């Protein structure tokens, strides 16, 4: 698995491709890979971490 | 002897052939996948079963067609001899 | 291309999806109105 | 030890009143493990009726005539049941069914199919499962290598020729070529194995320059064209 | 229990409407 082949290329070519046309015809749900990556609670955190820096540096 | 063909015979007659011929074909993949090459007695006792009944009907309802197709051939043996041209050292 | 072995072979060993997406996007290349 | 067999080859060898076996119980119950109940229509019932007509002249050095005798009530009750039922298996029979002829014919071919062991289609790696098609083979091998060499046909077509006494007919080995084929063509796998290989292994080997949907993909001819590059020359 | 030619065993021998439906309305 370290290595690539042309197989493995074209297969994630693909894939990449067919995932991109299938969101505009809203056959696929892709709501996990969304959320997963925005995370709005991991968010609002981050935001209390870059405030408690504002305030230990001031 | 019969045994059973008796009490279906008072029926359908074909019912009974190809629910054998099913336990036959999987008794033979049952053989092929065993490397077993002699035949059971299990299915041999079940096979001139079969062949009683497919004779019965041609003794009993004449079926209008009972179809004909044959090689048109059969091995013998034939006569072998010798050379008569003695050998040579 | 003789099959000699291919008997015992078988007796030892007895998507749409995308192409009706591939049909609507060839229904979509056809009018500007879409 | 196969006294199924012993009967016939001291049937074969023409003496078996001068042995009989030794009928005791050190030797006649030592191949037993009564009598086994004979398994052919009557190649091993022939035996046994030659066995007890050559052991009338003894009738007392041999204690195993009872079990066969006893068999031989067997045979005949089992043949009185089975006539039996056969005078009422004709009388069972109903007035009418009218058996279907599309159906007979697959009764008919799967039956041939399945008396001289090859496979019936249906219509109704991994050296486990290497090792169970490599003892089939050798099964029709050594099944091919018992036919008698003066193998001879008789088709019914000879009629048209007229063969006399001495003619040499043009049809007789219709069978010898064909059961030469199949077991020179059984024996030659592993040379179209090897011709296979050569071959399989000279057309894909190359696999981007006759292909043509292969050599004109972004990233075969970016590769080709990749391996190629001549190194910098420092200076 | 006679063979039978060799030449007459080889003789008798909703995913749909999920894009029409979403092509009508994009």
């Amino acid at each position: 698995y370290n290595n690539v082949t042309l197989k493995n290329l074209t297969a994630f070519q693909l894939l990449s491709q067919r995932e991109n046309i299938c969101e505009l015809l809203n056959l696929v749900e892709s709501t996990e890979r969304h959320n997963s990556i925005i995370n709005p609670e991991r968010q609002r955190m981050s935001l209390e971490e870059m405030k408690k820096m504002l305030d230990a540096l001031k | 002897g019969d045994d059973e063909i008796e009490n279906f015979r008072n029926g359908t007659p074909d019912k009974l052939v190809s629910d054998s011929l099913l336990k036959l074909k999987r008794l033979r993949k049952e053989r092929i996948l065993n490397k077993v090459l002699k035949p059971t007695t299990e299915e041999r006792e079940l096979y001139f079963k079969v062949k009683r009944i497919l004779k019965e009907v041609i003794l009993a309802k004449k079926v209008s067609k009972v179809p004909i197709n044959n090689v048109r051939a059969f091995p013998v043996l034939q006569t072998n001899y010798n050379g008569s041209i003695p050998v040579v050292r | 291309s003789l099959p000699i072995e291919d008997n015992y072979i078988r007796e030892v060993v007895g998507s749409k999806l995308m192409e009706c997406v591939n049909d609507a996007v060839q229904t979509l290349l056809q009018g500007d109105d879409k | 030890l196969q006294e199924q067999s012993e009967l016939m080859s001291t049937v074969m060898n023409n003496t078996p009143t001068t042995v009989a076996a030794l009928a005791a119980v050190a030797a006649a119950s030592e191949t037993n493990g009564t009598i086994p109940k004979p398994r052919s229509s009557a190649q091993l019932e022939q035996l046994l009726y030659r066995y007890r007509a050559i052991q009338n002249h003894p009738k007392e050095n041999k204690l195993e005539i009872k079990a066969i005798e006893d068999t031989f009530r067997n045979i005949s009750r089992d043949q009185d049941i089975y006539e039996t039922k056969l005078d009422t298996l004709r009388k069972s029979i109903d007035k009418g069914f009218q058996y279907d002829e599309d159906l007979l014919n697959k009764h008919l071919v799967a039956l041939q199919l399945l008396e001289k062991d090859t496979d019936v289609p249906d219509y109704f790696g991994d050296p486990d499962t290497e090792i169970r098609i490599s003892a089939r083979i050798s099964n029709r091998i050594n099944e091919l290598e018992r036919l008698p060499a003066n193998l001879g046909t008789y088709s019914l077509d000879d009629c048209l020729e007229f063969i006399t006494k001495d003619d040499l007919s043009s049809r007789m080995d219709t069978f010898k070529i064909k059961a030469l084929v199949e077991l020179k063509s059984l024996k030659l796998l592993t040379k179209q194995k090897s011709i296979r290989q050569k071959l399989i292994n000279n057309v894909a080997s190359q696999a981007h320059h006759n292909i043509p949907y292969l050599r004109d993909s972004p990233f075969t001819a970016a590769a080709q064209r990749s391996v190629q590059i001549r190194s910098k020359v420092i200076v």
